């Protein structure tokens, strides 16, 4: 060869892609402590109801 | 004529007031909605005529 081909150089090539962002997402849940303590007639339903 | 009038005490009287039926504060822990009462009706005796 040309023997000075050892001086080249030779990059890698890097194919990239670029993403945004995600979101952010809620809910909620409301519980009260009189008016659904009427429908459970045990502590103990009342707490599996709000787990 | 140029002073500031000057108060010297505020007194905040209070007395704290009773219930005359605070014998009967029962203390239950808030589940169910209802609660029936009942009593046994009579039944006499009979006599017993064995024939």
């Amino acid at each position: 060869k040309n023997e000075e081909l050892m001086l080249k150089r030779n990059y890698p090539r890097m194919a990239t892609k670029l993403y945004g962002n995600g979101i952010v997402k809620k809910q909620k849940f409301t519980l009260n402590n009189n008016d659904t303590r009427f429908n459970f007639q045990t502590l103990a339903d009342a707490t599996n109801y709000a787990l | 004529k140029y002073l500031f009038p000057k108060i010297n005490e505020t007194l905040l009287i209070d007395i704290a007031l009773g219930n005359r039926f605070n014998w009967l504060a029962k203390e239950q822990d808030f589940i169910g909605q209802y609660s029936e009462e009942y009593v046994i009706m009579d039944t006499v005796p009979i006599n017993m005529d064995l024939s």
